[PDB]
RNA sequence: UGAUUCAUGACUGGGGUGAAGUCGUAACAAGGUAACCGUAGGGGAACCUGCGGUUGGAUC
RNA sequence: GUCUCGUAGAGGGGGGUAGAAUUCCAGGUGUAGCGGUGAAAUGCGUAGAGAUCUGGAGGAAUACCGGUGGCGAAGGCGGCCCCCUGGACGAAGACUGACGCUCAGGUGCGAAAGCGUGGGGAGCAAACAGGAUUAGAUACCCUGGUAGUCCACGCCGUAAACGAUGUCGACUUGGAGGUUGUGCCGGCGUGGCUUCCGGAGCUAACGCGUUAAGUCGACCGCCUGGGGAGUACGGCCGCA
């Protein structure tokens, strides 16, 4: 995240933007998740957890445009 | 197949900051995702390419 | 670990002709090459216990093919395992 | 007592604390504040206007260097990432690059042991 | 190879030897000898001077180069051998030109293996160069603390030192003590380690094995008279004072180094 | 008698040296039963990140097919000749002799 | 002079049952620090802590 | 089962090296706080900390790539480079001719912790110390911190060592994916491994469902109410 603001671009305007660079490099949630240890064990578990989300909400979705509500 | 040396080829799969971007966005095939990989990590041995922007 | 011309040597030395690849002294023969060349890698490398593991893949290999020999035409095994340098 | 003009603020900003150094360009310090100093503890000193307050008290410890221009380079997840930068640019400094230099250890270390409150 | 004794006597149960079937089994090489009679640990005022010294087995001394400056000649090692006056094993070596000298033996060394000396020898265990010309990093022995004067650091079985800087006139030495010293780059040193290293894990395994080397035994100042040792006296096992030296210098922590005149080459202390 | 690829990065101020350099090293090659396949000078780069406080330094590639020994052999040339700051050497399936992307 | 087997022995180890007195509240709900397994150390007690492992964890 | 050609792979053993970060050391700038929590205090700081810049030392781990992705008999394996080395798979043929499957006893491998000898020690952290919380708090929280975690060699032989599902072979409707080969003209096939759903059937139910817990055969291991107890005694093994 290096932001250089260029002339006649107001503060908040590049304001903006560094936010969105940093965002999209995930720098915050990086930090967040190296403040303590994860057992190997642990960080295996909620891998498996969030792909195991991932796919049976989309296999309910694929269920829910083929039903009507009222 | 990929080489290290081809240096315009391989600043497509890095971001900004430097890093390699993953092949779920850029669309690439899993076999040639990690010949990317092994590619990009031996330019920034040779100091072809940059490991953080913060160089 | 054999090369080629290492392999195809032992191949003429004990087939038939140039392509009997399934002759079990061939068989035998290039079993014990690559048994024998073996010997050199885990004197240094005591702990590569996976590597060894295809190594003793080898020796019973070896061991099931001499015992169907010995069982079908004892005169083949004598002079197999007296070419070959080997105990039983 | 030497003008600078062109200096850089860094911005340390934890999860309990804000601190801001103004330096010129090759690293010198020329004044700080910290959130911690500004009046604020506890609960108050870990808020953005906390932050704040210790942005604009970095600025007045540097009026006298007769700083114009600031680059800044923030470091950490506290909640004073942004208030610093939004209080820097209100007190006349004009802003020319922000940048981002959060350590991220290319593994490192081991980190301390989960928290079980 | 490191050996234990079979217990078929108490004298025996805990000795371990160290049993090297390379080193020569046949007499020194003769014109490298001298004799060198014992001392009991006595000066020329006939007193004894340092403590816990005398008998031992009969030693001949073997002329060691330690200067190694036959530089530009190659030498091919002949043979390891025992050397009773130091704890490494040291190697005959034959030049080029005909002339026979000892070494101090370096790990890995044997015979048959060529060594060199001189600012062009390679970078090989047991070549000698100045430290100019050896890079940074390297592990070392035998070196030199003045140009010519020949090695005196990092002499003993298993020892080495690592060359970690080089500034100017000067390289920056990590001895076996952890002292970071400094030394001039013109002195020498042998590339490698002292070799024996499993000299340290010998095990006596009886009192006559410290008397065939020489070692009298230890009698405890506490175990005294007041009129032997400040540690001396009192009625059952007694003591109540701050342990010092039989001369009343405290002996658990007082430092005695008191050397202003080399104080400028020692860059940190072990400790 | 395996192919190799072989970069080697130069001390720019010993830039000067790398012709000497570089037919100094074939002929170890060379007078070893060895080809070379490809030779390349790329000159005075910008690093991508400083190396021994440098910011910029003199590229080399190489492709040979040589044995084993004379590659141990180089490879303890380049790291202890203070002139060459970085190198690498990489197996290759076959031989390269096509231009390379920087030429 | 041994082996084996039965009886017995100051004292001592844990176990079962009864009964409920004293001390806490470890587990069952996310049981209020998810639980449990192997191991190690510690602690009046249930247990606590480290290291790896499991889901036979709620929430998300 | 052998040979030929090729393919993917954190499979193993050995050596080298790179960049990020932490800690420590030195110096420059700079000045009153820092650090920590629910709130605090212990702790660190005017003997100049924290912050910021430069240089050095050292150990350990390899961000991104990264994936209900891959490899391995299991345990397990993740930067890059070289050296030694095991297995799997595919396509066309050639070769041997039942050489096969399973396996009591036996032997080998076997996470973490632990043990022995010698090294190493940044970060983390049992024990321990202090500060808190509390009725108490031998805890949870905070500040510190030693074994240990790391390396070499040897020992130990246990884990919810789990798919709580022994190995081998045959047979029996489907759908959607992942990964890795290969044939043919993006399109059509054909192999290997793998994830989710679900049919018949099976099941106490939950569920399993061509990778079976369905339908069969071969061989082995194991169970026989709860507690006492995987304990006692004896044997074997182990330094413990
Ligand atoms: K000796
Ligand atoms: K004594
Ligand atoms: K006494
Ligand atoms: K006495
Ligand atoms: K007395
Ligand atoms: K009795
Ligand atoms: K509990
Ligand atoms: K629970
Ligand atoms: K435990
Ligand atoms: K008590
Ligand atoms: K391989
Ligand atoms: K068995
Ligand atoms: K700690
Ligand atoms: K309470
Ligand atoms: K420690
Ligand atoms: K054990
Ligand atoms: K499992
Ligand atoms: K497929
Ligand atoms: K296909
Ligand atoms: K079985
Ligand atoms: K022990
Ligand atoms: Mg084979
Ligand atoms: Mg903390
Ligand atoms: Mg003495
Ligand atoms: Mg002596
Ligand atoms: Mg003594
Ligand atoms: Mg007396
Ligand atoms: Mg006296
Ligand atoms: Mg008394
Ligand atoms: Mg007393
Ligand atoms: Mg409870
Ligand atoms: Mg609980
Ligand atoms: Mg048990
Ligand atoms: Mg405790
Ligand atoms: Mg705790
Ligand atoms: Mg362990
Ligand atoms: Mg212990
Ligand atoms: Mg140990
Ligand atoms: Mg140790
Ligand atoms: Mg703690
Ligand atoms: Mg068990
Ligand atoms: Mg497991
Ligand atoms: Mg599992
Ligand atoms: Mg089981
Ligand atoms: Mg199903
Ligand atoms: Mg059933
Ligand atoms: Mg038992
Ligand atoms: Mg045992």
């Amino acid at each position: 995240p290096v932001i250089k603001v260029r002339e006649n671009e107001p503060f908040d305007v590049a304001l903006r933007r560094f936010k969105r660079s940093c965002e999209k490099a995930g720098v915050l949630a990086e930090v967040r998740r190296r403040e303590f240890y994860e057992k190997p064990t642990t960080e295996r578990k909620r891998a498996k957890a969030s792909a195991v989300k991932r796919h049976a909400k989309k296999l309910a979705r694929e269920n829910a445009r083929r039903t009507r509500l009222y | 197949e990929i080489d290290y040396k081809d240096i315009a080829t391989l600043k497509n799969y890095i971001t900004e900051s430097g890093k390699i971007v993953p092949s779920r966005i850029t669309g690439t095939r899993a076999k040639y995702q990690r010949q990317l990989a092994r590619a990009i990590k031996r330019a920034r041995y040779l100091s072809l390419l940059p490991y953080t922007d913060r160089h | 670990s054999l090369s080629t011309e290492a392999t195809a040597k032992i191949v003429s030395e004990f087939g038939r002709d140039a392509n009997d690849t399934g002759s079990t002294e061939v068989q035998v023969a290039l079993l014990t090459a690559q048994i024998n060349h073996l010997q050199g890698h885990f004197a240094e490398h005591k702990k590569d216990h996976h590597s060894r593991r295809g190594l003793l893949r080898m020796v019973s290999q070896r061991r099931k093919l001499l015992d169907y020999l010995k069982r079908k035409d004892v005169a083949r095994y004598t002079q197999l395992i007296e070419r070959l340098g080997l105990r039983r | 007592r030497k003008q600078v003009s062109d200096g850089v603020a860094h911005i340390h900003a934890s999860f309990n604390n804000t601190i801001v150094t103004i330096t010129d360009r090759q690293g010198n310090a020329l004044g700080w504040a910290t959130a911690g100093g500004s009046g604020f503890r506890g609960s108050r000193k870990s808020t953005p206007f906390a932050a704040q307050v210790a942005a604009e008290r970095c600025a007045d410890a540097v009026k006298e260097y007769g700083i114009k221009n600031l680059e800044v380079m923030v470091k950490g997840p506290g909640p004073g990432r942004e208030s610093t930068i939004r209080a820097l640019n209100a007190a006349g400094f004009r802003i020319t690059n922000i940048t981002d230099v959060t350590p991220i250890p290319h593994x490192g270390c081991r980190p301390p042991k989960k928290r079980r409150v | 190879a490191v050996v234990k004794c079979k217990p078929t006597s108490p004298g025996r149960r805990h000795v371990v030897k160290v049993v090297n079937p390379e080193l020569h089994k046949g007499k020194p090489f003769a014109p490298l000898l001298e004799k060198n009679s014992k001392s009991g640990g006595r000066n020329n005022n006939g007193r004894i001077t340092t403590r816990h010294i005398g008998g031992g087995h009969k030693q001949a001394y073997r002329i060691v180069d330690f200067k190694r400056n036959k530089d530009g000649i190659p030498a091919v090692v002949e043979r390891l051998e025992y050397d009773p006056n130091r704890s490494a094993n040291i190697a005959l070596v034959l030049y080029k030109d005909g002339e026979r000298r000892y070494i101090l033996a370096p790990k890995g060394l044997k015979a048959g293996d060529q060594i060199q000396s001189g600012v062009d020898a390679a970078i090989k265990p047991g070549n000698t160069l100045p430290m100019r010309n050896i890079p940074v990093g390297s592990t070392v022995h035998n070196v030199e603390m003045k140009p010519g004067k020949g090695g005196q650091l990092a002499r003993s079985a298993g020892t080495y030192v690592q060359i970690v800087a080089r500034d100017g006139a000067y390289v920056t030495l990590r001895l076996r003590s952890g002292e970071m010293r400094k030394v001039e780059a013109d002195c020498r040193a042998t590339l490698g380690e002292v070799g024996n290293a499993e000299h340290m894990l010998r095990v006596l395994g009886k009192a006559g094995a410290a008397r065939w080397r020489g070692v009298r035994p230890t009698v405890r100042g506490t175990a005294m008279n007041p009129v032997d040792h400040p540690h001396g006296g009192g009625e059952g096992r007694n003591f109540g004072k701050h342990p010092v030296t039989p001369w009343g210098v405290q002996t658990k922590g007082k430092k005695t180094r008191s050397n202003k005149r080399t104080d400028k080459f020692i860059v940190r202390r072990r400790s | 008698m395996r192919h190799y690829e072989i970069v080697f990065m130069v001390h720019p101020d010993q830039s000067e040296q790398v012709p000497g350099m570089i037919e100094r090293y074939t002929a170890a090659i060379t007078g070893a039963e060895g080809k070379i396949h490809r030779l390349e000078d790329w000159g005075r780069r910008q690093l991508a990140y400083p190396i021994n406080k440098l910011h910029k330094a003199h590229y080399v590639l190489m492709n040979v097919e040589a044995p084993q020994e004379v590659i141990d052999e180089l490879e303890t040339t380049f790291r202890f000749n203070d002139a060459v700051i970085r190198s690498m050497v990489m197996r290759t399936k076959h031989a390269v002799t096509e231009a390379s992307p920087m030429v």
